[PDB]
């Protein structure tokens, strides 16, 4: 329902930064081209994080912005005779490349295009994988639906590539880390510890994402989701169409690593337990230096996060691993809210944190998004602790009064 | 694994052994990847003549362009009147984007507000929005002034925004008398640049257009100052300064430089500073008008020449010796106050570090790119300096612009290698510096990455960027230079003498090697 | 061999193939050469904890020290008042080195003579030298006042300057009322800022010891401001500017901005600007005196309350937040005036730039060095920050300085792992950022073989040097900084806070290897 | 003679500069101490560019500062036990060394101390060669006087180490470059052409100089003297005790260069003179290209030396092959005389190029000594060529007049 109403300020985003910015974008070894004028691929270009091991411009391409830059013409003739010309230059000019996927700005739906048609005679011509999404950004109310046409369009054009292919090698324990972005390199984070659990994670997709990766997906006896939010769409129905069961995971904090990861172990026999627990024990000592170090500057610190209530209806994480005291919005302003509530820092909702710094409020979430990471995982922790510290303590948030007055 | 003691991020983190062997078995077992000589070998590929040729024959395909879209440029013109409050008429998602990107580049909060038409507004047009947008936004945020602009959305189903905000002021959604002055942005055509042409032009118009007969060229003895797309602060105060310094009254119409730079003190001031009404209002009755960024700035001349008569003088950017002697020269003919003692030994001062500096300037071949009047400007400037500029680019230029700088190379000895390109991005740009090797880039944080591709070809083929221009990321209050005047021509001619100089220091610090070279004195 | 077309300077030209041979023949056949094995085994040993004991144990030798001779800092004194020329009693040589020393670091002509005493004055003493010196002098240069010093060889024979200078104007050598202060500059005591200290007294009793029954302390409503030892232009204008902004009237005495930044336009100025005799003898009439550098500027603050009457205010050097915080407060309590809206709004720009910047700067190791004011003002700030403070060194510190800056370090949580050394050289702070490396230097140019000394080890052992102090060589223009105040704070941070950066982005530059972390924005 | 009055401006040296600044300092195996109050050596500390080859602070110490630092204490009871105990701390923390040197401040002669002395009981004590030299600043009236000190030095303590061994394997075309002080790697470039020619440079002293190649000086059959007016002393001393002639020799254009290699080759039989042409034919076109280059752009260029008429008494060398106009100071001001006649550059003399510049006249003379260089041999005229074009051409020289008067 959601009342967000126009004249007002909010740094929502639409359903194009969602297929284009977290879906689709961190694919690395496919070309995605912003379909429509200029400006939405600029100001989208690495604007997120998501980490990944190429060579940019040869074989990876994440950090780069195609783009068909609509001029006048395209959009009183259609930009559909171009779209196929550009598919030819993208390529000569980057041969490299593993496919290439067709994200679609506001006006390529207004005046009337058909992308689909671009995709399978170039797609046939080509003999590669052209995928058309159309998440022009008025569609829908946030970023949201952009999620699940991006969703929608891994099923229909990626997906089931190898229905009928059979030559794959798998094993008991392969798995599939879906929606997670590698901000910061998170996904490297955790794939770290599922592996010295005995795991094979097979998939890892969107974060380091591969095209061949996604198709294997369909392979695997478990699918694990970090972000339900954007990829539950995508889960539910590889349920159905294979019958492959998924489940949530959080490794924010010891806490919440050491509980999911039990958890996941618990699906599988028992050399696996076994193999979580030598995991588990392995980091010990490790955490509790971190909670040693931070917990002593960092207790009684109130965190304000974006949840309904005075409190979570379960532990967040990270944040009580280090003596943190959690706060929630209420039941329901907000600027004058959080003066009156005086938190220590906001952990999530209402983006912008440069209003926050203005108003003497660190804003540092659950995720990297700027400049540390990664914060999830054993490793991450740490990382995690420190930025907390650093943050919080910074004498600059002391120095907000000049002493005249 | 982690040492509390000295914990590492993603970097170097990443980098142990733990962490290279993960990546190994992903890598090789499931990623399909390309051998890693086909990826050198391809890689090489891009780096040659023959990919080049093939590179500059794109009709369709752009590959990192240098150049945002239009509303983006009105929002940052609107911006600089007091209390008032960008409006964009359209799709939430740019407004998302255009404040995220000035976030980035400024580091300050941006005011702005979208009506967030979805899909109904797509068919029955975004009447509605229009009105429910105007009445919340001067409820919530109290504005004086609502400048409207829009995203591509609402030019493609040509929604009109005179009647629109006509009808809104009819059926009392807002005031009759508040000012809600609007402008097409068009996101298809030009660049941000033309944005804050047409935003500027139209809030000029709604001031100015019906009144015309009660004014005269003279009464208030000002000159009208229009900036034009800065994003350099420095630049709104040293040419506020200098005029200030030659005793000449002035109104700088549109100057953000109090919101984009708001102090840190517990309160957050969502209004600062800026143009006044008054001041649009009586801004015909000044002697003249002066253009600093005249490339851009087109369309609002034609109206300042063509509604206030005034004779606009023909002014390059002030950038540089040359051009800042002319603009001051003429800023003192137009108001008959001298150039003071003062200017004469700030301008004497420039010409003192150009010669302590030239023997590490002089022939140093320059790449660079930015905005149409940001380039001419810098270009003129290298010249002064003895430098050879080789790769002149500007994607969102024209064809008469071009003949503008061509014309300038010629008139001096050191354009001999230069070419100027337009309507080419920075993947032909990534081309150009492999095949004709330039010492440095000037350019803004998306030059990164050409440095990195350089690079990886070998320290002998790497290119340095120098960071100057829009936007500017991955550095902190670079935001805060000058760019304009003496000043500014002081601040870039330090940063590219030390840039020299960092750079040869690298290239000489290898014990009993190169070191040899390694000079205290330089 | 050379191209014409790109012809090569020694680097790289001595690295073709035809020297590189002709090098390792020389060296081979008739250096006697040690075993490049044993050069590096002797290397590697000089990086470790026992080398830096045995070098911490050093008594009679000096090896890199960090600081000048005294008469360096009273010639920089006496050329901040108007139309004086520095003169120096001694050995020819001694002013050779001194211009030299000042023209690579300003950039500037430096006006200094000497009466060159051979061996004849060797034992018949310098009196003669000093007469014909003083005539030619004031008749060469025609100055109105010539402030007199003495090299190390007059300190030794022990020539009486007092009597020398009488005897000249007594058998009529120069007029009788002609200024000719003096003082005794020993260079082997203190360093180059008690030299300022000396000569700046020297000059402060000439025209005010014999005639204080006259003055009134008030009388001229004015604050004195005492610079001591600076060598950034910047600073002089910083603190001017701030006090003509709060309406404060002051006297700056001892003003060298002008002199050490002479316009080029044809003409060579001798002279420039400067404190006006008149403004030496009218300053005990002011209300107070303010020593932007208290701890070298100690002979001078006992003239000042013993004769003067004025009640020095206790203020460290205004640097840093705080510190600006207080001078400001005591100056606006002193004089009355209150701080403007227009400080309090820089002073929030400043906490604006620090907390955008924080999470960049807390935590990282520095290792510093340079003069006992400015280090520890560096010290305050760098706490700040939120970083750490590792290796303060100071070669001319003293025992009383260091309980200073240890307390300042016990007053935050920031100064853990930091310990200061006095009367300490540069090669044993070279030791200390190898057994104990902090991420960066701050120091002068001589800190660049520390950096090329680290880096030979290994790309990550090297610790890169920021060039903040004096002297400067290998960089141009960084003498027009600003490193005081609310200016100056910017000015520093954003040197810290981009060094950061740019070897972040150094670092992360390679292909498919470390570039994961390139990140656009930072 | 010389009536340099006192009381005027004047960038003369003192001894000491003359002995620490060009005549030992160069010496890159031995560790130099200047012996007095801390200014000095700082001042001095890297301050001209005789370039070299070593690893700094363990083989080569060219660049480092070692002094005494006197207090007053020192300065009271002498520095003779301190001088002691300084070499001692030498030897263990620069053990790699081959020799110490002792260049005396100003102080050193007044209060007496016999530095002679502790060179002879500490040399004799830690087998070193340590050379004692009496440069005290206030000595003579320019750095001349210091450099016949230095060169008295290196005659009594270090050339004649070898006088009685005969282990040395020479050959008829030994020859020695002395006084090149190999600024901006000058000797270099010229060591390179007499290699080319057949000659086999066994002693290159002072820039990039050896210790062991000052003693083998005696032991070769020509010495080549760049630097006259330094080296001379020592040059005809070498006559006397061992009987080896002496040349002078210039490299500084190809005229020159040419002149003095045929000159040179002559001093040998016909096979030297016969090489000395192909090296003169290899590097004709290459010179040429310069001078094709940039006569043109230099051409009617007049350059002031500070020599005695209007003219010099033969060719200066590189600025004739580039067509310029070399003028004279006359036969006697000198501020006033250079406004007058309005040179386009000064190429030498009454140094301190900082106040040329406010004057709008240009300084760079026959040696690199600040930026660039080599400026001789062939390599080093094409260096040359280009920094007189950008000196001259440069167009700031055109900016001192602001266009509104
Ligand atoms: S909502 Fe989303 S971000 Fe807006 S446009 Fe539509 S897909 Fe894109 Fe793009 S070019 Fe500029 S920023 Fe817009 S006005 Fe058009
Ligand atoms: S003339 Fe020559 S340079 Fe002068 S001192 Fe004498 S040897 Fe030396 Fe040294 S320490 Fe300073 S600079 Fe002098 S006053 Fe004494
Ligand atoms: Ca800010
Ligand atoms: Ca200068």
């Amino acid at each position: 329902n959601k009342k967000s109403q126009p004249g007002l300020m909010t740094i929502r985003g639409c359903a194009y930064a969602g297929s284009k910015g977290v879906v689709w974008g961190p694919i690395k070894d496919m070309i995605h081209i912003s379909h429509g004028p200029v400006g939405c691929g600029q100001y989208s270009r690495a604007g997120r994080r998501n980490y990944y091991i190429g060579t940019t411009g040869v074989n990876a391409f994440v950090t780069m912005n195609f783009t068909s830059d609509f001029q006048e013409k395209d959009i009183v003739f259609g930009g559909d005779k171009k779209l196929a010309k550009l598919i030819d230059e993208v390529e000569t000019l980057f041969p490299l490349n593993k496919g290439i996927s067709v994200q679609s700005e506001c006006p390529i739906g207004l005046i009337g295009d058909d992308i689909e048609s671009v995709s399978k005679v170039k797609g046939a011509e080509l003999s590669k994988t052209i995928v058309p999404v159309r998440c022009e950004g008025f569609r829908g109310v946030s970023q949201s639906l952009g999620h699940h046409i991006a969703n929608d369009a891994v099923r229909d054009w990626v997906l089931g590539k190898r229905d009928e292919d059979t030559t794959f090698a798998s094993t008991p324990y392969d798995v599939a880390i879906i929606g997670d972005y590698n901000i910061g390199g998170d996904a490297w984070s955790s794939r770290i510890l599922l592996e010295e659990m005995g795991l094979r994670c097979v998939a890892q997709w969107s974060g380091d994402g591969s095209i061949s990766e996604i198709e294997l997906t369909p392979k695997v006896k478990l699918n694990l989701v970090h972000c339900y939010r954007s990829m539950n769409y995508i889960s539910r129905h590889m349920e159905e169409k294979y019958g492959i069961p998924w489940m949530e995971y959080n490794f924010f904090g010891p806490t919440k690593t050491i509980e999911s990861l039990r958890a996941i172990a618990a699906k599988f026999d028992e050399s696996i337990q076994k193999k979580c627990e030598e995991v588990i024990a392995k980091y010990k000592p490790e955490w509790e230096a971190v909670v040693a170090k931070y917990r002593p500057r960092l207790e009684g610190k109130r965190v304000m996060l974006y949840i309904g209530g005075l409190r979570p209806r379960h532990v967040i994480g990270a944040y009580e691993d280090l003596g943190m005291e959690v706060v929630g919005t209420g039941y329901e302003e907000f600027e004058e809210f959080v003066k009156r509530i005086k938190p220590d820092l906001i952990g999530s909702g209402i983006k912008e944190k440069f209003i926050f710094q203005k108003m003497g409020i660190p804003f540092r979430e659950m995720h990297s998004w700027d400049y540390s990471g990664p914060y999830h995982g054993f490793d991450g922790f740490a990382i995690f602790a420190r930025d907390m510290d650093m943050t919080l303590n910074n004498p600059c948030w002391k120095k907000l009064q000049a002493p005249w007055e | 694994s982690q040492q509390v003691d000295k914990i590492k991020a993603s970097y170097p983190l990443f980098l142990d052994q733990d962490y290279k062997d993960m990546l190994a078995k992903k890598r090789d077992g499931f990623e399909e990847k390309y051998p890693q000589d086909k990826i050198d070998e391809v890689f090489q590929w891009t780096t040659t003549k023959e990919y080049q040729e093939l590179n500059f024959q794109r009709e369709a395909l752009t590959v990192n362009p240098a150049k945002a879209c239009q509303p983006l440029g009105a929002v940052l013109c609107a911006l600089g009147f007091e209390k008032t409050m960008p409006y964009v008429h359209g799709s939430q998602g740019c407004v998302a984007y255009f404040r995220s990107y000035f976030n980035r580049h400024f580091r300050e909060p941006v005011s702005c507000v979208s009506d967030s038409m979805t899909e109904d507004a797509a068919v029955f047009g975004g009447q509605q929005n229009m009105k429910d947008g105007l009445q919340n936004c001067k409820a919530t945020y109290k504005p004086d002034m609502i400048a409207v602009s829009t995203t591509c959305m609402a030019e493609v189903i040509g929604d009109d925004l005179n009647a629109f905000i006509n009808n809104s002021k009819k059926e009392g959604f807002i005031p009759d008398e508040f000012p809600v002055p609007f402008a097409h942005t068009p996101s298809f055509v030009g660049s941000h640049v033309t944005g804050w042409d047409n935003m500027f032009e139209g809030i000029a118009r709604y001031f100015t257009l019906k009144s015309m007969d009660d004014k005269v060229v003279g009464s208030n003895k000002k000159i009208n100052i229009v900036p034009g797309f800065e994003t350099y602060l420095g630049n709104f105060r040293v040419i506020k300064r200098m005029l200030s310094e030659m005793g000449v009254g002035y109104s700088l119409l549109s100057d953000p430089e109090e919101v984009l730079d708001t102090p840190a003190d517990g309160q957050f001031r969502m209004y600062a500073g800026g143009t006044t009404q008054e001041e649009m209002k009586d801004a015909p009755n000044a002697l003249n008008t002066v253009l600093l960024q005249p490339w851009h700035l087109e369309k609002t001349k034609k109206f300042v020449e063509g509604t206030w008569k005034h004779e606009v003088p023909k002014l390059n950017i002030p950038m540089g010796l040359d051009w800042t002697d002319e603009f001051l020269m003429k800023v003192s003919e137009i108001s008959g106050q001298p150039i003071p003692a003062s200017l004469t030994k700030e301008r004497g001062r420039l010409v003192d570090m150009m010669t302590d500096s030239h023997t590490w300037l002089h022939g140093k071949r320059f790449a660079l790119w930015g905005d149409p009047d940001f380039v001419m400007g810098l270009v003129k400037f290298l010249l002064e300096l003895g430098c050879e500029p080789v790769h002149i680019l500007c994607h969102n230029g024209n064809k008469r612009w071009k003949k503008a700088v061509d014309a300038i190379l010629a008139a001096s000895p050191y354009g001999k290698n230069a070419t100027v390109y337009i309507g080419k991005d920075l993947w032909h740009l990534r081309s150009l510096v492999f095949t004709d090797k330039p010492d440095f880039m000037i350019g803004n944080s998306y030059g990164k990455f050409i440095q990195r591709d350089t690079l990886h070809k070998g320290k002998e083929f790497e290119v340095p960027l120098i960071r100057i221009g829009f936007p500017i990321f991955d550095r902190h209050h670079l935001h805060r230079s000058t760019t304009l005047g003496y000043e500014g021509a002081m601040q870039i001619l330090t940063t590219l003498v030390n840039s020299i100089l960092e750079r040869l220091d690298e290239e000489t610090r290898g014990m009993q090697a190169t070191d040899y070279n390694h000079d205290l004195v330089r």
